[PDB]
């Protein structure tokens, strides 16, 4: 993965350097120093993109080359066991509709809907979380 | 300016533009190959057409081998 | 694999002829399975 | 042919509106000058079809072109860097903050109309010995002993000790244009003279645009607070006669009703027009006195009836 | 072996991946699309009540008429209950083959019919009206197993 | 030697074959079709609200609009087809190709995209559901500008729900990008190296880090809104820098969002050229540097929105403003260079793409004048920037999107949309845009401040009004083509047997049937370049595609 | 049915090998983590907004902070983050029990972070400051409350895992799924401590 960690950490790095200018030319050259709000986003940017290139570099060199991350490799050599993708699934449609209830109570000011569109998103994602470790029923 | 003519303008100048636009390019040859005439020779290759009606045991190839093509009826005329 | 194939006989009664068939609905013989065209269409 | 190539920008009549107005012909003319060479490009190109005298062979497949992506990545560079130093000189004499104004406007605008100050005057000739007033602007500091509690809160007041409902950032002058619904404010200015703007919202943002000094500004409701430099002046206003000016932000409903004018008269005019609104008299009256049309000749406070197909 | 003339190749298993200029199609069968749903339609749902495969060959069918009819009914997934319409206008000659498992269902019963609506409509000169109406007719005349 | 096939494929299928996969699909192809089919609804929604405002602009009074009506009709019209079109339907086409163009069978967590699906849907819903309120939708812009955001300013529900009608699709739309990113770091055929797999495919995934950086800024600033709204939270209070910090908190979210709408069609354009101009994406190399340039500069140009404001560090964003102008140059630059002495064939999905060079040009290049301060003072809030983002925006995700419909339509259908009502869609969009829009530039230049319910007659620029009415309903009456071609086409419509519809297709997107298997694929080529599909269908020109390179 | 088609001991399996590969949902929660941060700028910003637009008096004169609570607070949450990690440890191996005791009193100590500071919430609201009544107390209960919101939700994906944890025999899937709920507790608390450092400590 050393392509995609090096892609965050050139993100990163611009992204400081990104936030550094702005901090110091809004310190001075501004009406009111810094700006406060632009310098923060800046920074937490930088931090985003640092959190996912370092975690990406950690990867990178904690795997040893895989057949994606190697030019001239066979479909072959990365032929074998694929993990687990879900199949059909109908909870992702009721966590949409649970978080819309809550939305909803919350943009209509309705504490009641909103306290029942929270449970009931906490249902769908007990739903979803469990749908393939549920086991049979034991009767 | 001349409600009516403003009026008159957004509602026909589109339906004109749409209406040259479609005799300029509906109207041409598409490419779908032309009806074929009986008069003329079929140049086509064999064209064979099947149902895919019924349930075929399973669906996989393997199995199925060839039992036979067991032919059980005829038929004959020319046109 | 812990299941066991399940087979039932269910008590039959139209004959499902004229009507609907099993490649459109496949469980036509199971129960109700068309309402006439006329009926939605009226 | 430069009003035409302008594409609708309407001539200035301030030194700035001038200047902005030639860096936006120069542009405009570059602009153009890479559309028509790249237009030119693709219109060629298009001669490429697929000649039917094209065998089984395909194109040059190249791709990969070092110098000619070096070569059109530098130019564009040295294109928009050229651009960006003569923004930057024009932008120099976008507010050059002259201490000496020879007339400041205070410019309120609140919901869906403006308000003018007349802050203070000082012609550079000598005259107008005028001053803004400001007795009117009172505090809302909510600096009670106590509030619902027995004691201790000792509340001061939410934003920096005062509360929201403060309006003391507006400034508020003896002679005051306020634009009724059904009469567009007419901001009379001496002709020749600098004309400074502080600008100010009462309730929302908006915007402050004379589309003929080709320059807006958004009024804020407290700029200082938000680090916004309201203020901004024009050196000079050289043609008369009256220019619209219109709202340019969204100011809600009636956002489209806000146009106001900005009459500039000669500094004879100005005279007369101040000392007849010293003297008690409205904008309208002072206008007619001046022997000028009263109500705004460039616009009209038009219908309040919220359309057409309303029954009265 | 030879792939297509052009931009076919064989994929790393059996399927041949081919491609097609931009401009033009994949089918090219010289009938309307329209009348070609028609004859689909019929093949498909007018033909459910014979539950026995019916199929249509356009394709040449020289020397012995019957014999190549029946190892190109050779070529239908299950030939054991299938009816195969073949007509060649190169030799204006029509024959019908059945399954062993379509027979007595009325199949060789409607082969006449079949065969005489196929040949009234192409001697009108419709192709495709004529191999509709042939499979409506046969169809009507089989019965399910 | 023959196959039985039958005369026609099946037209629609069965009876209830498709409303249960709906529910719980987890097919990406198919969540893919699903955002193509929803977004373009709410593109003729959110489209028809322009033609009410187009009607009522064309003449001085207010015919039969109200000021608040029209006040409604831009903030959700913006609002819908930016974020409920534009948005959602980058993930539309990233669902409906990229785990295609980089040989995976699905998503990285196919449910989580099935996810972010319905809550675009549903999120998107409710927003536009202010409309059925009595008080009616959200009146103030799309912008949204703080103090007019606050309770006291547009109190009614209709603003409320289109500020959770974001926050629930802006989820979705977070969501969304973890899969392309997560789909494209991880799950990778065992040749495609990360410079190998396609442009299109990279663009997304620059995409989506923008997704990423903005939309949870956008979340936050919603929430401090509604806290705001609801809670008498003072945090957009004016007294605080609540004027300036909602535009510094919008805009550093909002300009990334101008740009997940554009870069990823930009790879579709990108996927195009090479495939009918029949020979490599000109500077694939630089093509990726300048998509990964433009994200970089994207988020640190944020504030040029607000030039008016005098509340910025003005120098600062017109030169990165600047900076960031370059990239898309290289970028336009490049596609010319693609449809360069190529054996160009202008099918449906060229004659898009050459289209959007056209409108996208034109736009760009009054983007560089609105980058300009002293220009943006006197253009800024007025039709000509209206006219700016239009031709850019419609140039962008309108012809680059009908042109990735009309390419990858047979890839995902098995159909081939019709030729003739393609090219008379386009003729009609084409004509109709440079229509409505390029008077919209005289129209602003001149006084005429945007988001006007009514206009005197006194006001000149009446005439342009109208002209620009016109167009509009010309590119009103555009649509019914293509709906027609697609309504007729999915069902009926040359089928096409083969891969690559389009010969010379890349992207290992047209190694695969044109309606692809579930899981993609039965046959993964050996990738050995950035032109898989290309190597397989035509080998000879293997040792070509490298000999000719270096050359340019 | 003759032993399985697909030849799994579990249904449900990592969704890609991670001892060669990389761990498909610790990319995707890393990644979705790296957005919250961006979700907590926006929360940051208008914070540091509210401060620099202060006159001089950050904290108005009603509030007053309770760092005497708000330590015992933070430092709980730190102890979370390490027994969490040691919960990650267990998980690596197939301690389906020891991850369970080492996340159930992470459980419980994020539970007292919450009710820690909801009395200090109620301590400051009934000493004046409130969301409506104070510039300050607005950002600093937007944030604060945002971030008691995240480390809920935290708190709900542990006791949400713990009963995926008994109802399924542990495999890499749980494991990896136990690690990617620690990723996000300890981007709570990364979060908090940049949260305490700028209110408390910078003020
Ligand atoms: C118009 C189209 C737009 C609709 C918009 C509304 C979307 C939401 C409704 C659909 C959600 C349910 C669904 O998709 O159907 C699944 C279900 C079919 O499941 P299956 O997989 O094929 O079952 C096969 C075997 O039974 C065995 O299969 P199994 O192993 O998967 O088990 C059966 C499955 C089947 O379980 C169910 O059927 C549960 C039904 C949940 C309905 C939720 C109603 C929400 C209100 C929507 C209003 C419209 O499993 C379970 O989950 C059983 C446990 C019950 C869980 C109940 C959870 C309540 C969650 C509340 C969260 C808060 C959301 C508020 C918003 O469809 C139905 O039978 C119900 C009909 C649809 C409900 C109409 C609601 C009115
Ligand atoms: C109120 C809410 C309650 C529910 C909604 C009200 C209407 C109930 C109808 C049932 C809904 C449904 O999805 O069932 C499908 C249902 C057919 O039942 P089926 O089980 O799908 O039958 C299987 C097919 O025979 C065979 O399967 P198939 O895969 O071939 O399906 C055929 C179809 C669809 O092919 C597809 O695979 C399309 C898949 C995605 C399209 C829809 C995405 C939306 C999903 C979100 C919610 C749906 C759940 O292909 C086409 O012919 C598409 C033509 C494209 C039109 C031009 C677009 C430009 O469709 C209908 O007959 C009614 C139309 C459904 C939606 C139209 C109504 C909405 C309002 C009008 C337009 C809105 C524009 C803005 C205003
Ligand atoms: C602000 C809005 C909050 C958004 C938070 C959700 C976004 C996270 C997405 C990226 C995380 C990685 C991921 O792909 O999620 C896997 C999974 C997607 O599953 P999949 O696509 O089928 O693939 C299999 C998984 O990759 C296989 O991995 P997995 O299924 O095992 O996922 C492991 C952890 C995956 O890791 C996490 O997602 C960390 C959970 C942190 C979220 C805590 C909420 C903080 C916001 C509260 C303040 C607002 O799953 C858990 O066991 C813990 C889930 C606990 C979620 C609690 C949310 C409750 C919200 C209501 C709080 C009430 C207080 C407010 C009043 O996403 C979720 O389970 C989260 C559900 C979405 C909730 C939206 C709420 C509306
Ligand atoms: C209105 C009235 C409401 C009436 C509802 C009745 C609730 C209580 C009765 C059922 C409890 C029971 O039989 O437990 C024995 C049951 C014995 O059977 P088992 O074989 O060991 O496992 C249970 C199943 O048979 C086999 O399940 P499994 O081993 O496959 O695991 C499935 C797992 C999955 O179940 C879940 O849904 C767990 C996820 C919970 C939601 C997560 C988010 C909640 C928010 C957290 C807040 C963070 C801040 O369920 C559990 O956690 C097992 C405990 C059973 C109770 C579930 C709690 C509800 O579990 C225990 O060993 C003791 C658990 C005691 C907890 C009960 C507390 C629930 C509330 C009590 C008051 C009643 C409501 C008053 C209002
Ligand atoms: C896909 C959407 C998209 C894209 C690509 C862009 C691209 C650009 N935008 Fe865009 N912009 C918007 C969508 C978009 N914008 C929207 C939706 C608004 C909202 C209006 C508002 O609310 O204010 C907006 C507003 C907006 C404004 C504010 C206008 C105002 O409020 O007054 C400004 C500058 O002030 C600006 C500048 C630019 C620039 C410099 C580019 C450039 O990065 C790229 C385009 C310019 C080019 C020039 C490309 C062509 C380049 C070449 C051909 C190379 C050679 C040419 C030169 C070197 C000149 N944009
Ligand atoms: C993707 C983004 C996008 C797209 C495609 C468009 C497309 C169009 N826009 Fe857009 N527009 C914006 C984004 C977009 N716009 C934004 C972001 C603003 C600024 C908003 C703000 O500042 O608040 C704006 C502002 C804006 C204004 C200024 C409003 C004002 O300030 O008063 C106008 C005025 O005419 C306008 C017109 C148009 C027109 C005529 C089209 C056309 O190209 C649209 C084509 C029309 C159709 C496709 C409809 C035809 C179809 C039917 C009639 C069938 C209907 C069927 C059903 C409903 C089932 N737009
Ligand atoms: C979006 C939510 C809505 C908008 C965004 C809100 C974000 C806030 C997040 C966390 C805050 C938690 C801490 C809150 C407690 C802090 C103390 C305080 O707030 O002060 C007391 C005041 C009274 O003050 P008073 O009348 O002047 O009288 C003083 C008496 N002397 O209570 C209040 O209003 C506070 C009540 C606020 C409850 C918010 C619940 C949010 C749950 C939403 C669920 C998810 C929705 C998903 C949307 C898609
Ligand atoms: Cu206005
Ligand atoms: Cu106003
Ligand atoms: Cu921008």
């Amino acid at each position: 993965m050393h392509i995609e960690a090096r892609l965050f950490e050139i993100l990163t790095a611009f992204f400081a350097l990104a936030a550094v200018v702005y901090a110091v030319l809004t310190a001075m050259f501004a009406t009111g120093g810094v700006e406060w709000a632009g310098t923060t986003a800046l920074v937490l940017t930088t931090g985003l993109t640092l959190i996912t290139g370092t975690f990406f570099r950690f990867v990178a060199r904690r795997l040893d080359t895989r057949p994606e991350d190697y030019e001239d490799a066979e479909i072959s050599d990365g032929a074998g066991e694929l993990g687990f993708f879900a199949p059909h699934s109908w909870w992702p449609i009721l966590i949409s509709l649970s978080f819309s209830t809550a939305a909803v109570g919350a943009a209509l000011w309705l504490p009641w809907l909103i306290a029942a569109g929270v449970a009931f998103v906490i249902t769908s994602v007990c739903g979803l979380v469990f749908e393939y470790y549920w086991g049979p029923e034991k009767h | 300016m001349s409600t009516a003519l403003t009026h008159g303008l957004i509602g026909g100048v589109p339906l004109v533009l749409f209406a040259v636009l479609a005799l300029i390019f509906l109207t041409r040859k598409g490419p779908h190959p032309d009806t074929y005439k009986m008069s003329d020779p079929w140049t086509h290759a064999p064209i064979l057409w099947a149902a895919e009606e019924p349930r075929e045991h399973g669906h996989g190839g393997h199995g199925h081998d060839s039992h036979g093509v067991v032919i059980g009826g005829g038929a004959s005329g020319k046109w | 694999m812990s299941s066991t194939q399940d087979r039932s006989q269910l008590d039959p009664e139209v004959e499902r002829h004229t009507g609907v068939d099993v490649e459109d609905v496949p469980s036509a013989e199971w129960g109700w399975s068309h309402m006439p065209i006329g009926v939605m269409h009226i | 042919w430069s009003d035409a190539l302008a594409l609708g920008w309407p001539t200035g009549i301030t030194p700035e509106a001038k200047l902005n107005r030639e860096l936006w012909i120069g542009s405009v003319i570059a602009s153009f000058a890479v559309g028509a060479i790249v237009w030119g490009l693709i219109f060629w190109t298009s001669a490429f079809h697929r000649k039917k005298a094209t065998d089984t062979e395909l194109p040059r497949q190249f791709g990969y072109n070092m110098p000619l992506e070096l070569t059109l990545t530098v130019i564009p560079f040295l294109i928009i860097s050229v651009l960006f130093y003569f923004t930057v000189v024009v932008q120099e004499r976008m507010m050059h903050k002259d201490p000496n104004p020879e007339v400041v406007i205070d410019v309120t605008a609140f919901q869906w109309n403006w308000k003018f100050g007349y802050q203070k005057i000082a012609f550079a000739d000598g005259s107008f010995d005028y001053d803004g007033a400001d007795p009117e602007r009172k505090e809302a500091m909510t600096s009670r002993p106590e509030g619902k509690d027995e004691h201790g809160i000792e509340k001061v007041g939410p934003i920096r000790g005062m509360t929201p409902e403060d309006r003391t950032y507006l400034n508020f002058d003896k002679i005051e244009t306020l634009g009724t619904s059904s009469e567009i404010p007419v901001l009379v200015l001496p002709a020749g003279k600098r004309i400074e703007f502080v600008l100010n919202s009462a309730d929302v943002i908006h915007g402050f645009w004379v589309p003929e000094f080709l320059f807006k500004r958004d009024v804020l409701p407290e700029p200082k607070a938000n680090n916004s430099d309201n203020v901004f002046q024009v050196s000079e206003i050289q043609q008369t006669g009256a220019f619209v000016g219109r709202c340019t932000e969204m100011c809600g409903t009636f956002h489209a009703m806000m146009n106001f004018e900005v009459r500039v008269v000669e500094p004879n005019d100005f005279k007369a027009y101040i000392d007849q609104r010293n003297a008690g008299k409205t904008n309208a009256e002072a206008l007619a006195a001046i022997n000028q049309p009263p109500l705004a000749i460039t616009t009209e406070p038009f219908e309040s009836r919220r359309g057409e197909l309303v029954p009265q | 072996e030879l792939d297509l003339p052009y931009g076919s190749a064989l994929t790393s298993s059996g399927r041949i991946s081919a491609v097609t200029e931009p401009g033009e199609l994949s089918v090219h069968y010289p009938f309307p699309t329209m009348d070609l749903v028609v004859l689909d339609d019929a093949l498909k749902y007018g033909s459910r009540a014979a539950k026995a495969r019916f199929a249509v060959y356009i394709g040449p069918l020289g020397a012995d008429t019957a014999a190549t009819a029946r190892e190109i009914l050779a070529n239908v997934p299950t030939p054991e209950n299938a009816v195969l319409l073949a007509v060649s206008p190169d030799q204006r000659a029509i024959e019908v083959v059945y399954g062993a498992d379509v027979k007595g269902r009325g199949i060789e019963s409607a082969a006449p019919l079949g065969v005489s609506a196929a040949a009234a409509s192409f001697k009108e000169g419709n192709l495709i009206d004529g191999l509709i109406s042939a499979v409506r007719v046969m169809s009507a005349g089989v019965s399910p197993a | 030697e023959l196959e039985a096939r039958r005369p026609f494929p099946e037209r629609m299928g069965p009876k209830g074959n498709l409303i249960y996969k709906l529910i719980t699909t987890t097919d990406h192809k198919l969540i893919g079709i699903m955002y193509c089919v929803v977004c373009f609804a709410f593109f003729l929604v959110g489209g028809l609200m322009a033609l009410f405002m187009r009607t009522e602009l064309a003449m001085p009074g207010l015919q039969f609009l109200s000021n608040e009506q029209f006040n409604q009709l831009f903030t959700m019209h913006g609002t819908v087809m930016l974020l409920f079109y534009a948005t959602p339907i980058v993930f539309g086409f990233a669902n409906l190709v990229l785990p295609l163009q980089i040989g995976a069978p699905d998503v990285a967590f196919p449910r989580l995209n099935a996810l972010s699906f319905w809550l675009f849907l549903f999120g998107a819903l409710i927003a536009i559901a202010g409309f059925i309120t009595p008080g009616g939708a959200a009146d103030f812009g799309w912008t949204a500008y703080s103090p007019l955001t606050d309770a006291i300013h547009s109190p009614g529900a209709g603003g409320d729900l289109w500020i959770m009608g974001l926050a629930v699709g802006g989820l979705g739309t977070i969501l969304g990008g973890v899969n392309m990113i997560t789909t494209v770091v991880c799950m990778r055929a065992p040749g495609m190296t990360m410079f190998r797999m396609p442009i299109f495919t990279w663009n997304i995934l620059v995409t989506s880090i923008l997704v990423l950086i903005a939309f949870p800024i956008l979340t936050a600033a919603l929430f401090g809104l509604a806290a705001d709204r609801h809670l008498g939270a003072h945090i957009y209070d004016p007294a605080n820098g609540g004027v300036l910090l909602w535009q510094h908190l919008f805009w550093f979210f909002g300009h990334p969002e101008v740009y997940i709408i554009a870069l990823p069609f930009f790879g579709i354009v990108s996927e195009i050229f090479p495939v009918f101009s029949r020979k490599p994406i000109f500077g694939y190399t630089t093509l990726i540097y300048a998509t990964l340039a433009i994200a970089a500069l994207s988020v640190a140009v944020w504030a040029h929105h607000m030039y008016a404001t005098g509340a910025v560090l003005l120098p600062f964003f017109s030169f990165m403003t600047f900076l960031i102008a370059v990239p898309t140059g290289i970028k336009f630059f490049n596609w010319i260079g693609t449809m360069w002495k190529g054996q160009l064939t202008f099918e449906t999905p060229m004659l898009f793409s050459v289209g959007f060079l056209i409108t996208f040009l034109l736009g760009g290049l009054s983007g560089v004048l609105l980058a300009s301060p002293p220009l943006d003072f006197h253009v800024t809030d007025s039709y000509f920037v209206i006219a700016h983002f239009h031709y850019v925006l419609f140039g962008t995700i309108v012809f680059a999107t009908y042109a990735g419909i009309y390419f990858w339509f047979p890839k995902m259908t098995g159909r081939l949309l019709d030729e003739r009502l393609g090219k008379l869609h386009f003729w009609l969009t084409f004509i109709g845009f440079h229509t409505t829009f390029l008077v919209q530039h005289w129209l602003g230049d001149e006084g005429m401040p945007r988001r006007y319910a009514d206009y005197l007659p006194t006001d000149g620029f009446t005439t342009l009004n109208v002209i620009s009415t016109v167009g509009a309903f010309i590119l009103g009456v555009s649509m019914l083509p293509f709906v027609w071609n697609v309504f007729k086409s999915w069902r009926y419509g040359e089928p096409v047997t083969v891969d690559d519809p389009w010969g010379y297709g890349n992207s290992l997107e047209w190694a695969t049937s044109c309606p692809p298997p579930r899981h993609n694929f039965t046959e993964l080529p050996r990738i050995r370049s950035e032109r898989p599909a290309f190597e397989l269908h035509y080998p000879h020109m293997v040792e070509r595609m490298r000999a000719e390179a270096h050359v340019g | 049915m003759t032993s399985a088609v697909g030849t799994s001991g579990t249904a449900i399996t990592s969704r890609v090998h991670s001892l060669n590969r990389p761990n498909m949902v610790s990319v995707g929660t890393i990644v979705w983590l790296s957005s919250e941060l961006m979700f907590f700028a926006g929360l940051f910003a208008m914070y540091f907004t509210a401060r620099a637009q202060a006159g001089g008096a950050w904290p108005p004169e009603p509030t007053e902070l309770n760092l005497a609570l708000a330590v015992p607070v933070t430092l709980v949450l730190i102890a979370s983050s390490f027994t969490c990690q040691m919960g990650v440890f267990a998980a690596e191996r197939g301690d389906v029990f020891g991850l369970r005791r080492w996340y159930v009193i992470t459980f419980l100590m994020g539970l007292f972070f919450v009710l820690g500071q909801g009395y200090e919430y109620i301590h400051l609201v009934e000493h004046g400051t409130t969301i409506p009544g104070s510039a300050y107390g607005s950002v600093f209960y937007l944030a604060t409350g945002f971030h008691g919101l995240h480390v809920i939700g935290g708190l709900v994906a542990f006791v949400l895992l713990l009963a995926r944890t008994k109802m399924s025999k542990f495999t890499p899937a749980q494991a990896t799924a136990a690690i990617v709920v620690s990723y996000y507790w300890h981007f709570v608390d990364i979060v908090w401590i940049a949260l305490f450092a700028t209110i408390y400590f910078v003020r």
